[PDB]
RNA sequence: UUGACAUUGUGAAGAGACAUAGUUUCUUUACUUAUUCAAUGAAGCGGAGCUGGAAUUCAUUUUCCACGUUCUAGCAUUCAAGGUCCCAUUCGGGGCUGAUCCGGGUU
RNA sequence: GCUUGUGACGGCCCGUGAAAAUCCACAGGAAGGAAUAGUUUUCAUGCCAGGUCGUACUGAUAACCGCAGCAGGUCUCCAAG
RNA sequence: GAUGGGGAAGCUCCGUUUCAAAGGCCUGAUUUUAUGCAGGCCACCAUCGAAAGGGAAUCCGGUUAAGAUUCCGGAACCUGG
């Protein structure tokens, strides 16, 4: 017979199969526990005398969070660890490299109430 | 002593060109099918400054012979081409300014401009504000075309060679003083860095073959031999004469 | 003009806000009569292939 | 005829997109593709040595056919086949005491190139196929004067592959006969003829016969009717 | 920068010696595959043919050029509409032609 | 009136005074779409979510650079009678 | 300033789309099923580089020893879903 028909002038790199790995010894034995989990998210209560002000007026909860944790990380290892529901969370981070979450609760739960249940006065 | 100025501006440090404002480079449509069997038409669309550039140019739209699609080129605009004016380019396309022609088609005396040292090489010869090349007969066998250039040089390309039928725009603008400083300045502004312009003879000896003595003087013929050594060229290079040139000029 | 509603983007007439409608007028003129005298250069041609 | 539309379109410069057309002709292969073509191209252009050229006089397909015909029959062992002998052999002559001669004179065709240059020396080879391919040309170039001068009969076969198919390796460089059961001495002998007829008698003024210096056919062109014309008015 | 040698090959005419058979060497001038330069999303190259027709026929073609676009600041894309052949008639879809043949040397 | 913003103009150039992300529009018409009921989210209303790091103060005859709480140096906005 | 590359004894130097087989979207085909093939495109060929250039969208009141166009109050707006 004949030829191929090809009507563009470039040449291209065959699209050609692309293999998945399917290995032959694993990559680490065991793998790794979860390295953020709520009790590493959210480190203690921060109750300085202004703090608590805004937990007896804020309906606000203020905690040393791990750094590694971002406002979505901090908010569900709130409600979590304290069955609270949360409205938003404000964060910062403190001048001796430590992060503030400034918690604030739902409407229908007291924070100052919450704060001396977890047990800090 | 040390590297004197016109060695160091191989390097190009401060002495690139002030690129940033151009339009792109100008340069006639690529040697396709259509323009060496047939013609093809555009419209100029705009002509337009050029900073660093005497004359114009003119942005030219064509179609695409292949694909469903514009394509845009950058002209030099000879003299007298207007917005929307239909340009013609290729073999068999008439004698207007305007067009690109091949310098092989065009009878003996005609006037072009940005024309090519090699077919297709996308225009070369006579660019600036007021140039253009004159053919001067053919040879139809090895077809060649000779013509002569702006500097006076006859030369002679190929007949595939294409040039545009005319004369570049701007024409003139050298006849107009300077005047001030200012103007220079703001002329190599949008060049390079050549100016201002220190005398060798006004600098240290560190700085170059004229400089120092208790008085100002180059202190040596100032004609320097073609097979001078860098350091060494600056003054009259290769000069064959030199003098108040008398008497008419005009190549024979 | 993404957070607003097509009508502030357009008029109603072809080419709407696009081309300035004396621009359009333009076009549509010499679209008729180019592609007229279009015919007038075939016929005329035609004529030209049998009368020599 | 309904309300369908004769249109034609002009593709005639100046108008109408150009439609797809085969370039097959113009597209700008891998690197890899354009050595091996101009590879080919540059080896024809050279005038190339009398003992190069010896080569690409190959055989013709008709008289291979009857030769790959022939050697098929004597196939070297299957990896069975031999397990499946020496099975039988091991048990059987380690007992029933034949002298490691319950096995049958075996007849095979002789390959590997070092294999088969011993035995042309040594006159045992009968004829040799030699392959027409092998990059290194060198570790056969030799091989035409060889048998030659041995007066052993041979010949230049297309196909390195094809005579390594008949070997069950991928490629064989040389096949070679130098035994042969009596029922086809006979069909060799008619085979070895043809061959001597087509190589090894011709050999010498082959020898005597440069090759390529060929002109690519965008410049044969050039020449048919420059010569065509110039000459004969 | 200038010379030689190496990269370094292929024709042809002309000079030069065993001393007016061609192995060999240089002046010329050819060749193109080494080397070199330009170009382009390697797009239309070379070769033949169709048709037109200038051409003048010394038996008939001996050739040479062509062989889709120029009043206008429009429009030009969906393997093309058409024509024709298939799928087993669904909606879709496929070939061929439209767009001549040959050589895969991108020019 | 002052400061500033803006506009329709006008002077100047051998100077004619960035780029890209990004957004929209139009030409096109592939294709998809109803009457026993289809198309429509560039119209309105309605639901959810928006991470990470900076954020204090000085900016100077004492928080900067000049061995210093140095008569030096060090970019800018606001501007009453 | 990486990369196919080319230099360099070499630390490295050159080149930035350049003599490179450079890559990925839209959906269809699945009703073994999760995604192979079916088209058609598009050949764009890294990336870093602006807290004064470009740029989606917030305001007023109130509040602190010290934070605010960031919190409270109220009223909006943008982007994605
Ligand atoms: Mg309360
Ligand atoms: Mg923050
Ligand atoms: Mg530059
Ligand atoms: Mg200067
Ligand atoms: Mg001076
Ligand atoms: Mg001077
Ligand atoms: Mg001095
Ligand atoms: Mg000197
Ligand atoms: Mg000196
Ligand atoms: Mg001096
Ligand atoms: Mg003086
Ligand atoms: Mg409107
Ligand atoms: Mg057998
Ligand atoms: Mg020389
Ligand atoms: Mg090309
Ligand atoms: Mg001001
Ligand atoms: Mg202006
Ligand atoms: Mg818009
Ligand atoms: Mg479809
Ligand atoms: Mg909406
Ligand atoms: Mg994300
Ligand atoms: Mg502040
Ligand atoms: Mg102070
Ligand atoms: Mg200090
Ligand atoms: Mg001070
Ligand atoms: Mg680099
Ligand atoms: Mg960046
Ligand atoms: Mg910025
Ligand atoms: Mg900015
Ligand atoms: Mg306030
Ligand atoms: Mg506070
Ligand atoms: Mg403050
Ligand atoms: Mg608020
Ligand atoms: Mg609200
Ligand atoms: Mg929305």
């Amino acid at each position: 017979k004949a030829l191929k028909v090809r009507t563009s002038a470039t040449f291209r790199l065959p699209k050609t199969l692309k293999l998945a790995r399917a290995p032959k010894y694993a990559s680490k034995a065991v793998p790794h526990y979860n390295r953020l989990d709520s009790y590493k998210v959210i480190e203690q209560p921060i109750t300085s005398e202004t703090a608590m002000k805004k937990v007896e007026d804020g309906n606000i909860l203020v905690f040393q969070v791990s750094m590694k944790a971002n406002k979505y990380q901090i908010k569900k290892a709130v409600k979590e660890l304290y069955e609270v529901d949360v409205l938003k969370v404000n964060t910062l981070v403190r001048p001796n490299g430590t992060k503030k979450a400034y918690v604030r609760l739902t409407a229908d739960y007291d924070a100052l109430d919450i704060a001396n249940r977890i047990g800090y006065i | 002593g040390r590297v004197i100025r016109n060695q160091r501006k191989g390097a190009g440090s401060i002495f690139t060109s002030h690129t940033r404002l151009r339009q792109g480079a100008a340069k006639l449509r690529t040697l396709d099918y259509a323009e060496r069997h047939g013609y093809i038409r555009g419209i100029v669309k705009q002509i337009v400054h050029d900073s660093g550039r005497g004359a114009p140019l003119a942005k030219v739209v064509f179609r695409d012979p292949y694909k469903y699609r514009l394509r845009e080129e950058i002209f030099i605009a000879n003299e007298g081409v207007h917005t929307g004016q239909f340009i013609y380019a290729g073999k068999k396309a008439s004698l207007n300014v305007g067009n690109v022609l091949p310098l092989g088609s065009v009878p003996e005396g005609t006037i072009v401009s940005n024309v090519e040292e090699k077919p297709g090489d996308r225009g070369a010869l006579a660019r600036a504000s007021g140039n253009y090349v004159i053919i001067i007969g053919h040879n139809p066998d090895e077809n060649k075309t000779r013509v002569r250039l702006p500097s006076g040089a006859k030369k002679v390309i190929s007949s595939d060679a294409r040039g545009v039928i005319g004369v570049i725009a701007g024409g003139g603008r050298v006849d107009k003083p300077l005047l001030k400083a200012g103007r220079a300045f703001h002329k190599y502004r949008l060049k390079r860095n050549s100016w201002p312009k220190t005398r060798g003879v006004a600098m240290n000896p560190v700085d170059h073959p004229h400089g120092g003595g208790n008085h100002q003087h180059i202190g040596k013929a100032s004609t320097i031999s073609r097979g001078a050594v860098s350091g060494q060229k600056a003054g009259l290079i290769a000069a064959r004469r030199t003098g108040l040139l008398r008497g008419s000029q005009k190549t024979q | 003009y993404a957070t607003v509603s097509k009508t502030h983007k357009t008029v109603s007439r072809a080419y709407g806000g696009s081309r300035c409608a004396n621009c359009v007028k333009e076009r549509i003129i010499r679209a008729f009569l180019i592609e007229e005298q279009k015919i007038v250069k075939k016929v005329v041609k035609e004529q030209t292939e049998a009368a020599k | 005829n309904p309300l369908t539309h004769s249109t034609p379109k002009n593709f005639g410069i100046g108008q109408a997109v150009q439609p797809k057309r085969n370039l097959s002709r113009y597209v700008k292969w891998p690197e890899y593709v354009r050595v091996q073509r101009q590879k080919k191209i540059l080896s024809i252009r050279l005038k190339v040595p009398p003992t190069i050229a010896q080569f690409q006089y190959t055989l013709d397909r008709n008289t291979a056919a009857e030769t790959f015909k022939l050697f098929n029959k004597y196939r070297p062992e299957t990896a069975a086949e031999k397990k499946e002998r020496l099975t039988k052999e091991a048990a059987a002559v380690a007992e029933g005491k034949s002298k490691q001669d319950a096995s049958p004179k075996p007849y095979a065709v002789k390959y590997g190139l070092n294999h088969v240059v011993a035995l042309i020396e040594n006159k045992k080879a009968k004829l040799v196929l030699i392959a027409n391919d092998v990059d290194p040309i060198e570790l056969v170039v030799f091989l035409p004067a060889l048998c030659k001068k041995m007066g052993v009969p041979y010949a230049i076969v297309k196909g390195k592959a094809r005579l390594g198919t008949l070997v069950n390796q991928k490629t064989s460089a040389v096949a070679a006969l130098t035994e042969v059961r009596a029922e086809d001495e006979a069909a060799l002998a008619k085979l070895v003829s043809t061959i001597d007829a087509n190589f090894a008698d011709k050999y010498d003024e082959v020898k005597k016969h440069w090759g390529g210096g060929i002109l690519g056919n965008k410049a044969q062109a050039k020449m048919d009717k420059r010569a065509k014309n110039s000459d004969s008015a």
